[PDB]
């Protein structure tokens, strides 16, 4: 597949989100625990709650559909469907909210992904959205500063940074360690405060960030000079006006 | 020069609208703001009296972290935080809509003919102003044949009456000019000879009916009410029987015949009867605006004035209030009209068209639909990347989607003179910007905006319409903010540039060029302004009937 | 025949069942089976003869929480049903020996009503369904009982609920697929306000037959709104026949190469891929490591397309066994097959548009709700002409039970009378079957 | 003892009741009115101060050639003219319309399942009490969850919260009791036993808009805005995302599924949404009256007091207005509210009944119809008969029809028990009526009387309904004066009798038992007259954003 | 001609079409009819009165038996000649939605 056309570093990394292919740089390690810790839908060694019975107690109708579509782990068990939910700042944030979604789609089975201008959201189930959140969480798909994991009041995307290069967050969930140069996450992603913090690494220099962010900017990659991108674009708006006239 | 944002940008933060950091949660919450202490000082008062509590700023999270900003109502150097552009909070937007509300045009031309030819008398100025007289006396709810009839007080009905137009000059001569809405005097040469060519020798009503009853009732009362006291005027006037067969042909001619609502009715799942803000089309609201009678010289003005007019009905009023409500869509709606922002947009695409095309001298096609709504669509979008302020400022996707693609669109029909190629050319914009920055509006900002490049030329049923006549239950514009009040202004803006008299219907224009109204229809943006400053004094309150 | 197009045809478990039949053989102006689903809607009716007597016994008639102290009647239609139902039936039919239909369900509990179809050959529309049901079983369990004149107005109340004051029957022990004609978004849209709801439960919850029953509504609904007329019939017969019919077997081989392992996007590229192989595209432009591909047919391309997005549903929703996420496959679907191919998405922009407010109107506080309660003439999904709704009886079909109002909550009795209509069942049969048995007269 | 209607006949005459002759045309026109003098007044400040002619009392014919009345409110002691009952003129019965307008009833019971089930979380009284804190904040217009959100003035929305009631009495006394409708204490020991029944275990909240809304927008803007800020307060109280697929539960929960209107929606020929007057069925505004829950040992005054709610609500608002408008249908409806002459028919009735019967003993059939309906109608006639000062009063023949038949009626279900007996009653008194006096009332007064007795038990499709369930809507009855508040009246007669605590449905008879509420339900009639005299303050003013 | 569409006094200033339909109605008539039938000896009917003026048009039978209702005769007989007058003059896609709106008015904004 070639998912995108266009000629710049932002192309070309928004084709790296979505193909399968890519190995997604590992930045960081998170703890299977603290990842549910920051998740907030549960506690560490609570049990998965339930929404309906396992697949095999349903006892379900034949449908050669459901024969040939296997089921995610969760949806075997009868796991709640729960949420992780990220900001990306306009300023050279890795990834941004259309290029998740279409990678999620890409990468993930049993993918519920909406796309918002300062939010973006994934639904599924529930220990199936943990193995989920580690990579979303670990890899170049997040930056400590520019990034954040918020399941409300979600405003920053389009702020102004702070002075230590940090996005705003009303609920200051993940702070800059200015003696130590690490941010830690101190509050869960609904804004619940965390008994011990997590540690999320170290900012990205600018200059890593321009060269691996999927956001054209006059100051960085302009949209404009991907000719060949804009081509496909208009081409698509040429190619919708005419098939709903005749 | 300067960008026509930039001084709104240096009042709202401490930095230079370039500089890329700031300082946050240093400026005490809610305590920044002196309407926010306002509010809270009267939720302590409100719930002390009812015994419940209310506002409260430590329910949910702490608003203020940032700075609260004040925002600038364009063409005005006022500035005025957000909550005093609420339209709960502002009479002058309270009254523009019950002022649309109230209004309702009814021709006289069937009456005239049933006076003639079924009863066998003769209509003359002479009977015409006596029936104005009359009628001006009954409208605002006043008794003109029964014994013992109770009557509206004359003081809180202040604002309701009749008055004609007419394109004869001569019969208009005739006619006292109090009732009168001169076509000569309120419009300028060119556009009154058009007009005048439109209406002929028709002769219409524009009635209002009194605000106070408009907001005890809704907008489909307004036909009824008309029609009753013109009937009972028509009566008394001209000598019939006070009820015989005849009677019914001046009721339904004023309820049905010859009468233009401003609104048309809604289907069930959004119910609504008429003269309700969904059934009036984006040409009718354009033409009730009266920008364009005092601001033709700029076709830049008068069309982003309609978008003011537009964005605070459409988004504010009805998407935030009758068709959700609570806090509402206020910012989704400033975004198009404070801190000159749309205006330097769109400027600056009328400068693009007419230094390379001309206006409307463009081929009305796709080649310049391309053109156009890219180029204004990159000079918009560079503006928020050059210039952080302004980013932070217009901070919701969905109101940069809507101000970048409403420069792009009307910019394309500036070019065209073609308000159908300037809808394309908004879709346009929303999928550049989309790629752009990779993120647009708000969850379900762009179904439309989909859906809309195939619609826009598309002849089917329910897909296929001029977009003059297209309005809010159009079916992929029915749901969203940050579209309808930006499609009205792209559907004014070919006709700015033609130096056209209207853009849909000239009697609904006609209508409105009337000082007697309460809101000030030729500066919807000063109106705004005022009634912000708490300096706007509306029509139907009743403080004349209740206690001290 | 108009068009030169034929197709394969198959049924549910993947097996050919007519080879190259011509494209108008499933053409809802041609085909019988059709014909008979769609007339079979209209006169169908279901009489909740449990729902009636416990409402008469309460005096709780006319809408929720709604009672009138003092007007209980206690009657025993249940036990009295057979009689009941046979005394409606003389009233209901026409003639002796017509096409009327009435048989009790659970016990006398339940009463699948089909009204004559001569009493829809000299009707405007099809409320007199509901209404020649409703005044037949009123009068005869007045007969039944000797309802004196000053209580069988609480008999009536029982059935029809609060109309005629409300405009809706408003508390009504009475159900069908449609709802009234007032509600309607415009004419012609009857047939698409039926709640996705009940078309799983009358197809008890087989992603296929779901799938299908859903195509033949919505398609057919486009010819009477005009939609599928002149330049634009083909693209309508083409989406119903490869979306909705399993057309070629394109969706059940889509859905069988990645049902084990697949995402949205691996579907896109084995679509891409067939489209290539069979002559839909062909490459037109090459452009920095990035080929513009191209089409001679759109109307075909569309249907490849939809055939596609269909499987795209199965795969992610299925894999998930969780219906909300349909809305997001709808969209990114479209979105990204616009990209990978510089050809547009299906209905030309129109189901990812749809999918946009879907999504919105299925996540938010504003209005909509769940996956179930939408149809063709909701405001929030009315927009695509045909192509979105049926991927959402599909993903609905394979929710395992993740939903709040699912088919069970909304459509209980539509479940247990409709579903014994084997044509509402399993229509995918019937059509195919008929179409072969009439592929030469096309 | 006097007839009731006496002292008000010798208030307004000087002659005796008896006496058939006056004179006439010697009482100086309006100049006998201090009202009429002050609308003269008014009316030439008004066309002074905007340049057109207004309120004339030389237009048409010469009011006051009679005796202008003052009227008596009934069960007060009262007078005013006509003038200070019409709705426009009267800020008491605007304020009755938007309280029931702005109001609607939205369950608990599915919300907190979602919560359970699909969230896996749980609710307690604790919880409640959190979300009730939350919503009360949330619902007149305030943030509770966005950054840089804008918001309503909480004193102007002061009049718009958030109560619940629920049957488990346990479960109420946990809640904080700021936020409870206390069954236990607002109603008598065996009406809440009844009311707790029907309710049970359920949890359901009143929630009411500001005032200023529902007067800017309409009556389908109510249930839209409480599911807005209901939704708001789930997601901030229970730490949903903000905005999840579970959102979409909630919303349909409050939107749809366990929401009570006041109004359905009508057709399209009276096109409108819920909440408007057509849509509100006889059997609720009975219960939105609660003099059932005060005067509950005087069937009578409990069944007269509903009378005067429709018959203002009905004829002058909703049929004077919203369906017609101009100088209305004030007289129309205070005949069935003044001078005690209705309540004098009435308890004449009541008492017949009594002795001859016993309240609710008579057999509900026919005979009981012709006796009772005949004998009360009877006695009405007689005494417009025997004084003529009375027909004077009511000097409309529609006016009297109403009321006799009313009090027929109303004494035919004391009878029975049952309200279709009751309006067969109704429809009898009328056939009487129009052959006594050789009239009726106006043109068009009879439609609905003569399909009347035919439909009374009919059981097909548009014609078969009981009583309690019909309302305006009802087709015979859509469109005339003199009738809608009546039946309400007569609903409400046999469940006063049979000392029923609601008439129709129980969740709304809670759900105006409210102390909170602006306009007393509990005494419609001593409200007309507060604000008959200028001394009622209504909600939705803006003084407070408006110059001095 | 006028650009007068929409409602009464509407008009577009600067969209006026002029197009001599009367004088070819006969082929848009035929083009139309080739639309609204099923098949070609089906019950349609189309005929033209007043010498082109008006249309008779009957939609065919069989276009009800799988409809719900009777709006297909409207919608469907408007479709056609829409389609058949843009077939005839070659009208632009950026022009057609004007012969829309003068033959089905303001729907679906009404
Ligand atoms: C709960 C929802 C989901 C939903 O159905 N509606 C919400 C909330 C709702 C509430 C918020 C009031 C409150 O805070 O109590 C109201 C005011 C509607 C109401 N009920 O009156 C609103 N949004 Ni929202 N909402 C808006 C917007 C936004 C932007 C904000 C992004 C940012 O970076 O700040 C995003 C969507 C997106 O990312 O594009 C957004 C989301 C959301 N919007 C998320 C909450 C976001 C979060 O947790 O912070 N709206 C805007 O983009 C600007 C206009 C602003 C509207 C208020 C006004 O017009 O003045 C407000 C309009
Ligand atoms: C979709 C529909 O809601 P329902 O699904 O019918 O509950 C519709 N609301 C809306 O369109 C909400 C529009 C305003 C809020 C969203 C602005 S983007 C309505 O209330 O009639
Ligand atoms: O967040 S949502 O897009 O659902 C609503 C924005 S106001
Ligand atoms: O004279 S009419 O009966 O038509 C009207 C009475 S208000
Ligand atoms: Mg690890
Ligand atoms: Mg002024
Ligand atoms: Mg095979
Ligand atoms: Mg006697
Ligand atoms: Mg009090």
């Amino acid at each position: 597949a070639q998912y995108y056309p266009g000629t710049t570093k932002v192309a070309q990394n928004r084709r790296n989100f979505c193909n399968p292919e890519y190995e997604l740089e590992k930045l960081r390690e998170i703890s299977d625990e603290d990842v549910v810790k920051i998740l907030g839908h549960r506690a560490p060694g609570e049990e998965y709650p339930s929404v309906h019975p396992p697949l095999e107690e349903m006892d379900e109708p034949e449908d050669a559909i459901r024969e040939m579509v296997e089921p995610i782990d969760g949806a075997k068990a009868g796991d709640r469907v729960r949420y992780i939910q990220f900001t990306d700042s306009m300023y050279f944030a890795p990834a941004q909210p259309y290029v998740r979604s279409r990678a999620y789609l890409c990468r993930y089975r049993g993918a519920d992904a909406g796309t918002l201008s300062g939010r973006q959201i994934i639904e599924t189930r529930e220990r199936d959205l943990e193995k989920i959140s580690k990579e979303l969480l670990e890899t170049e798909f997040f930056d400590p500063a520019r990034s954040g994991v918020r399941g409300k009041s979600v405003h920053g995307h389009s702020l102004r940074l702070d002075e230590d290069g940090m996005m705003f967050d009303m609920l200051r969930r993940q702070i800059y360690n200015k003696d130590t140069g690490r941010v830690e996450m101190v509050k869960n992603q609904i804004g619940d405060e965390l008994d011990e913090p997590v540690d999320l690494g170290e900012p990205l220099d600018e200059e890593t960030l321009m060269e691996k962010t999927t956001i054209y900017r006059v100051d960085g990659e302009a949209y404009r000079d991907d000719v060949e991108a804009v081509e496909i674009m208009q081409r698509i708006h040429v190619l919708r006006s005419q098939g709903g006239f005749n | 020069a300067d960008k026509l944002f930039i001084n709104a940008l240096k009042k709202k933060f401490e930095e230079s609208p370039e500089e890329k950091k700031t300082t946050f949660y240093t400026l005490g919450g809610w305590k920044q703001s002196e309407r926010k202490t306002e509010f809270v000082n009267a939720g302590k008062e409100v719930a002390a009296k009812r015994g419940i509590p209310q506002y409260n700023p430590d329910i949910g999270t702490p608003l203020g972290q940032r700075v609260l900003m004040p925002y600038q109502v364009s063409t005005t150097d006022t500035y005025v935080e957000g909550d005093d552009l609420h339209f709960v909070n502002n009479a002058a937007m309270q009254q523009m809509w019950d002022d649309i509300r109230r209004t309702v045009i009814v021709g006289l031309n069937h009456a005239h003919a049933v006076i003639e030819k079924r009863l066998g008398k003769e209509v003359t100025p002479e009977t015409i102003t006596h029936y104005l007289e009359t009628v001006n006396h009954a409208m605002p709810g006043a008794a003109v044949v029964q014994e013992h009839m109770v009557e509206t007080h004359p003081a809180l009905v202040a604002d309701s009456y009749v008055k004609v137009f007419t394109g004869n000059d001569e019969i208009a001569d005739e006619i006292d000019p109090a009732f009168v809405i001169d076509i000569n005097k309120q419009f300028p040469e060119d556009q009154a000879e058009t007009l005048k060519a439109e209406v002929g020798d028709g002769i219409w009503q524009v009635v209002r009916i009194p605000t106070i009853v408009s907001r005890t009732c809704d907008g489909a009362t307004t036909s009824r009410w008309s029609a009753m006291q013109i009937g009972m005027s028509m009566i008394s006037a001209y000598k019939q029987a006070a009820g015989e067969a005849a009677t019914g042909d001046f009721a339904y001619a004023a309820k049905h015949a010859e009468v233009i609502h401003m609104g048309t009715y809604l289907p069930v799942r959004r119910a609504r009867g008429e003269n309700e803000p969904g059934g009036v089309p984006f040409g009718y609201l354009a033409d009730i605006c009266q920008s364009s009678r005092v601001n033709y010289e700029d076709p830049v003005r008068v069309s982003l004035d309609v978008v003011a007019t537009g964005a605070m009905l459409y988004d504010q009023i009805w998407l935030g209030s009758y068709m959700s409500g609570g806090v509402g869509f206020t910012q989704y709606a400033t975004a198009a009209y404070t801190d000159n922002i749309l205006d330097d947009f769109t400027y600056f695409g009328k400068e693009y068209v007419e230094d390379k095309y001309g206006l409307c001298e463009a081929p009305n096609n796709m080649d310049t639909v391309l053109d156009v709504a890219t180029e204004v669509t990159f000079y918009g979008l560079e503006q928020y990347e050059e210039y952080p302020a302004l980013l932070e400022d217009q901070f919701g996707g969905s109101q940069r989607a809507a101000v970048v693609a409403a420069a792009a669109g009307c910019s394309t029909a500036f070019a065209t003179g073609n308000a159908q190629t300037g809808l394309s050319g908004w879709y346009l914009s929303m999928y550049l910007h989309k790629e752009q920055h990779s993120r647009l509006g708000f969850y379900g900002y762009d179904l439309q905006d989909q859906c809309g490049a195939s619609n826009v030329f598309s002849i089917r049923g329910d897909e296929g319409l001029p977009l003059e006549l297209r309005g809010p239950n159009y079916p992929n514009y029915a749901m969203n903010v940050g579209h309808q009040g930006e499609y009205a202004g792209i559907s004014q803006a070919p006709h700015a540039a033609r130096g056209d008299a209207f853009v849909f219907n000239p009697l609904v224009k006609i209508a409105f060029a009337d000082d007697n109204l309460v809101f000030d229809f030729t500066n919807v943006r000063g109106e705004f302004a005022k009634g912000a400053l708490r300096e706007f004094e509306p029509a139907g309150e009743r403080a004349l009937i209740t206690p001290a | 025949a108009k068009f030169e197009d034929k197709v394969d045809l198959y049924d549910d478990r993947g097996n050919l069942v007519e080879e190259q039949v011509p494209l108008e053989a499933l053409s809802p102006l041609r085909n019988p089976a059709i014909k008979s689903i769609v007339q079979g809607i209209k006169r169908t009716v279901a009489v909740n003869l449990e729902g009636i007597e416990n409402a008469l016994k309460t005096a709780k008639v006319g809408g929720p929480a709604c009672k009138i102290m003092g007007r209980e009647l206690d009657l025993d239609i249940v036990g009295n049903a057979e009689s009941i139902a046979a005394a409606a039936k003389e009233m209901i039919q026409v003639t002796e020996d017509d096409d009327t239909n009435v048989e009790l369900l659970g016990g006398g509990k339940r009463a699948l009503v089909q009204v004559p179809s001569a009493r829809f050959d000299v009707a405007a529309e099809y409320s007199a369904a509901p209404l020649v049901t409703a005044t037949a079983f009123v009068q005869a369990i007045i007969n039944e009982f000797d309802v004196s004149m000053y209580d069988a107005n609480m008999v009536k109340a029982a059935v029809l609920g609060r109309y005629p004051q409300s405009v809706e029957y408003m508390g009504a022990n009475i159900a069908t697929m449609l709802d009234i004609p007032q509600k309607l978004e415009g004419p012609g849209y009857a047939l698409r306000n039926i709640m996705v709801n009940h078309v799983v439960a009358a197809t008890l919850k087989n992603t296929l037959q779901a799938a299908a029953l859903s195509t033949i509504l919505e398609q057919t609904a486009m010819f009477e709104m005009g939609d599928a007329v002149g330049a634009f019939e083909r693209m309508h017969l083409l989406g119903l026949a490869y979306q909705g019919m399993n057309a070629d077997n394109l969706v059940f081989d889509l859905v069988k190469a990645n049902g084990k392992e697949g995402t949205v996007g691996s579907v896109i590229a084995d679509l891409v891929e067939r489209a290539l192989e069979d002559g839909v595209i062909k490459v037109e432009k090459e452009l920095t490591d990035y080929k513009v591909y191209g089409t001679d047919d759109l109307a075909m391309w569309n249907a490849y397309a939809a055939a596609g997005l269909m499987a795209a549903t199965m795969v992610n929703q299925g894999a998930a066994r969780a219906a909300q996420g349909v809305s997001s496959t709808l969209l990114y679907y479209n979105d990204l097959i616009e990209f990978e191919t510089g050809l547009p998405s299906v209905d030309f922009g129109k189901v990812e548009g749809t999918a946009v407010g879907f999504s919105f109107f299925s996540h938010s506080i504003y209005g909509g709700g769940g996956p179930g309660i939408f149809n063709g003439n909701h405001i929030v999904t009315r927009h695509s002409k045909g192509f979105a709704i049926p991927c959402v009886a599909a993903a609905m079909a394979l929710d395992a039970g993740t939903q709040m109002f699912s088919p069970e909550a909304t459509s209980g009795l539509i479940k247990e009378v409709f579903s014994q209509v084997d044509e509402f069942r399993e229509p995918l049969k019937y059509v195919v079957e008929a179409a072969a048995e009439i592929k030469n007269e096309i």
